[PDB]
């Protein structure tokens, strides 16, 4: 008989849309499908809507949607796991599966007008309330303001319905206050365990009139450098003119969370032409430490503290550069974007993520496989290099070691990393695989991407493969799915995929085929891959000057603010002196941190592939269950398993 | 009575069994009488012992009817008068009991009505040995079966000072059920 199949994500979310993808395999004629969601454990029936008919004109496909409500009965358990049950009845044959549920319902982002405030001043703050799709939602938010030792002093409750997801609010700081770090915490009413937070500082200050930049030549220190670490000083007024003064600068060492200061590292340099330069030599650093070994210095970090005063002597700025690593290697190699599962006897692609010692991506550094010097490649803009091997059918794990080949640098300076990949397990060791391959570029919305599907099986069963089934996972929900048909002899087929703004910042593609092979046994073989998308806005808000002349306008002058942006959008504004940010630039919100928060909320844990077809879906973040019996592995943990590191 | 939270038990058949037990198989003084003992005599557990059998069998059916009271109070209006007649019989002949099994099963039956008080409570407390079990001489299966009803009585009476030695004793025995003649013992220890 035909086999019925249901595909859904691993984890379902409250107060948001959830995609449900229904398919029948090898089916004949129409088959009606009714859909039901029950609770777990027991039966109280939470959703009984939706039905559809799988049609051979549609290749027995049918995608239907639903939404999970939450009430006082759902929100009851807040600390431990709870589950629900999805029911779909294909004609007379029912297929059902228990699903893990997350209690999260969206995102909260908090903007403050300043990052640091005075006693007796006003704090202006806007809370943006969005769902999981980063679209404005109208819900009730509970916000609290806490003291340095954690005492809530002011709390609010308000709904953003019909306000386009914006809650503008205000509060006045009393003069009776304890200076230090103050915290704003917020959570939705229907998700009290998901707590968002951002911080600010309270201090007694006046703004400075200039900024001081401390610039290391390299953002690391190589221990055997006889010259030592060079740190360039740049100082200029806030309106952009050069600062004349004298700087006092001192160095120090950070080991873990504890900082150690080097007292004799103090120097005194004049700041001329808006600049200065100071060098901490290798002898002074080794004289500062009481351990004469250079080997124990590896793994710790340095910090610089500077104090600059103008030659008028009327103002003073203290700046700090910190977290500068003491390392043997100017690069860090990671297999973080490489799958740990190879296909035996089929070539395998390696995506090598190389960074600078601080963590910033390295640009145009050549790396090579340890085996054979001929296979070399340079990193792209995002710090990713493309390597590949021609795999043998070894059922033994394959160790992969990658080492950089950048010129002039010694072998002690060449970084390296060693991992061990694992073989794909076919059903019954049939050696019938699916291999995916794709371009590796920075993806912008509007480009097309060629997806390549390679079939490997004996030719007696190649005529039974008439289609592929693909799905797209993006931001923890199914965005698109469908069939790609195949005629016999076409082991490779190509599917163009157009990139839209919905695919930002990263997405996973899964694909599979199915048949009855070997001795009359149902076989499922799958494959997956993770693709990075260039981080950008879904829309495009730009702020520029309306005037084209009268550079540096007069205080109080009228000027035209020109705002280009998407039609129908609501924009919020704040204009801040940069001298606030020279005092404290921490906790500034940006679009890149927004996509970083979404990537930290991703339910997929691996850059593709897997130990089997079930491991492919489970690592991608998907659940599968068939009427014949083949289904995904059970998952009862929301978080991803931690690597050994 | 436990499966109505799991599957769709027919209410007309279930309270029909309750009506058939009250009218046909209950004497007018409160005693339930069995007219066909089971083929597998091992699955009844400690009820196979013929000593104090009429008191123990009356307590078993009374516990089963009181747990199915909420569904069948609407269907059969003679249920609480049947419970009162059976309860009067067990309360009057309670102090004559000697087995720790019969004291325990009557204790949970009397506790749901609220009649396990005073000397009936004191005899129930002093029936326990080492303050963690209600033991009878013989196999350990009957003693764990007996202590299982008494732990349900302590939870019904809402006296939780005497409960944690009993549950700690049940975990120390390490009983996992199954086996020849284990049907009553396995079902009651996990419900407890
Ligand atoms: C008085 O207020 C201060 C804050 O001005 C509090 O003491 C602080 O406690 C934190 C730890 O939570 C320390 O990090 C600060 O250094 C402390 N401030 C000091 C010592 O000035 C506290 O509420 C009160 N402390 C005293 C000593 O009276
Ligand atoms: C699932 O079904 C919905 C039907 O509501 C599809 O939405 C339509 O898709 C077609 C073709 O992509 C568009 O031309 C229509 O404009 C869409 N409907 C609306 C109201 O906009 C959806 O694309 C299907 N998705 C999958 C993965 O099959």
């Amino acid at each position: 008989s035909p086999m019925y199949s249901i595909i859904t994500p691993n984890i379902l979310r409250l107060e948001s849309e959830e995609t449900m993808v229904l398919e029948a395999h090898d089916a004949q004629g129409d088959v009606p499908v009714t859909v039901t969601v029950h609770d777990f454990p027991g039966k109280k029936l939470v959703l009984s809507s939706e039905k559809t008919v799988l049609t051979p004109a549609t290749n027995h496909m049918g995608n239907v949607t639903f939404t999970i409500p939450a009430n006082r009965e759902f929100k009851s358990e807040k600390g431990r796991n709870k589950f629900v049950t999805v029911q779909a009845t294909f004609g007379t044959q029912v297929v059902e599966k228990v699903v893990l549920v997350s209690l999260q319902s969206g995102y909260l982002f908090i903007q403050t007008d300043k990052t640091i405030y005075t006693p007796g001043s006003t704090v202006l703050y806007r809370i943006f309330t969005v769902n999981h799709k980063l679209l404005p939602v109208g819900r009730t938010v509970m916000v609290n303001i806490e003291n340095p030792e954690g005492i809530p002093v002011k709390q609010d409750s308000l709904s953003s319905q019909n306000q386009l997801g914006v809650l503008p609010l205000s509060w006045d700081i009393p003069e009776l206050v304890n200076m230090g770090q103050w915290k704003i915490r917020a959570y939705y009413e229907n998700s009290p365990q998901q707590v968002f937070s951002t911080e600010f500082e309270v201090k007694e200050y006046v703004l400075p009139s200039f900024e001081v930049i401390v610039e290391p030549t390299e953002k690391f220190y190589y221990i055997y450098n006889e010259k030592g670490l060079e740190v360039t000083i740049t100082a200029r007024f806030l309106y952009g003119k050069k600062v004349e003064g004298t700087a006092f600068v001192i160095f120090g060492i950070q080991d873990g969370e504890q900082r150690i200061s080097l007292p004799e590292s103090l120097k005194r340099i004049p700041i001329e032409d808006g600049s200065g330069e100071v060098v901490l030599s290798r002898k002074v650093l080794l004289d500062g430490v009481q351990n004469p070994r250079a080997e124990d210095l590896v793994g710790k970090s340095l910090y610089v503290s500077a104090t600059v005063i103008l030659h008028s002597g009327s103002d003073m700025v203290q700046a700090e550069r910190s977290g500068i690593p003491i390392v043997t290697s100017p690069y860090q190699i990671h297999f973080t974007k490489t799958p740990k599962y190879f296909k035996p006897g089929m070539p395998f692609d390696l995506m090598v993520f190389v960074t600078n010692p601080d963590g910033s991506p390295a640009y145009r550094v050549p790396v090579a496989v340890q085996g054979e010097d001929t296979v070399q490649s340079l990193t792209q803009g995002d710090g990713v290099a493309k390597l590949s091997i021609n795999t043998h059918p070894s059922q033994k794990p394959l160790s992969i070691t990658v080492r950089t080949k950048k010129q002039e640098l010694s072998e002690a300076e060449q970084a390296t990393r060693t991992m061990q990949a694992l073989p794909y397990s076919t059903v019954g060791n049939s050696n019938n695989y699916l291999h995916l391959s794709v371009l590796r570029t920075e993806l912008r919305p509007g480009e097309t991407l060629n997806v390549n599907f390679l079939l490997r099986m004996d030719r007696a069963h190649e005529a039974k493969i008439r289609y592929y089934t693909y799905l797209i996972m993006n931001k923890g929900r199914l965005l698109k799915a469908g069939r790609q048909v195949r005629e016999p002899g076409q082991d490779l087929v190509v599917l163009p995929l157009s990139i839209t703004t919905d695919f930002i910042p990263s997405f996973r593609l899964v694909a599979y085929y199915t048949l009855i092979g070997a001795s009359g046994q149902r076989e499922v073989v799958a494959d997956s891959v993770w693709v990075d998308v260039k981080d950008s806005c879904v829309g495009s808000l730009v702020v520029k000057s309306g005037q084209s002349e009268d550079r540096q306008p007069v205080p109080g002058q009228q000027m035209t603010l020109k705002i280009e942006g998407d039609h129908g959008a609501r924009v919020v504004l704040v204009a801040v002196d940069k001298g606030v940010f020279v005092l404290n630039k921490k906790n500034k919100l940006t679009q890149s941190k927004i996509w970083d928060v979404v990537e930290k909320a991703d339910i997929g844990c691996t850059p593709g592939s897997g130990k089997d077809y079930a491991g492919v879906f489970s690592d991608a973040g998907l659940t599968f269950t068939s009427s014949s019996g083949q289904q995904t592995a059970q998952r009862a943990e929301l978080q991803c398993p931690q690597p050994a590191a | 009575s436990l499966a109505v939270n799991l599957i769709a038990i027919d209410s007309q058949v279930l309270c029909g069994a309750v009506k058939w037990l009250i009218l046909e198989k209950q004497k007018p003084d409160g005693v339930f009488q069995e007219d066909a003992p089971v083929i597998h005599q091992e699955m009844i557990g400690g009820l196979r012992n013929n000593n104090e059998k009429d008191m123990a069998l009356t307590a078993f059916v009374l516990i089963s009817l009181q747990e199915a009271k909420d569904i069948c109070e609407e269907q059969v209006n003679s249920l609480p008068g049947s419970i009162t007649k059976a309860g009067d019989f067990l309360e009057a002949n309670y102090m004559n009991l000697q087995r720790s099994y019969t004291v325990a099963i009557a204790g949970y039956a009397l506790a749901q009505m609220g009649r396990l008080k005073g000397p009936l409570l004191n005899k129930f407390l002093t029936t326990a040995k080492d303050k963690n079990r209600w033991e009878d001489p013989g196999k350990q299966l009957y003693n764990v079966e007996a202590t299982s009803y008494a732990l349900l009585a302590l939870l019904q009476l809402k006296d939780f000072d005497f409960v944690p030695p009993v549950v700690r004793w049940l975990n120390e025995q390490r009983y996992y059920g199954g086996g020849y003649g284990s049907t009553q013992a396995t079902f009651m220890v996990f419900q407890a």
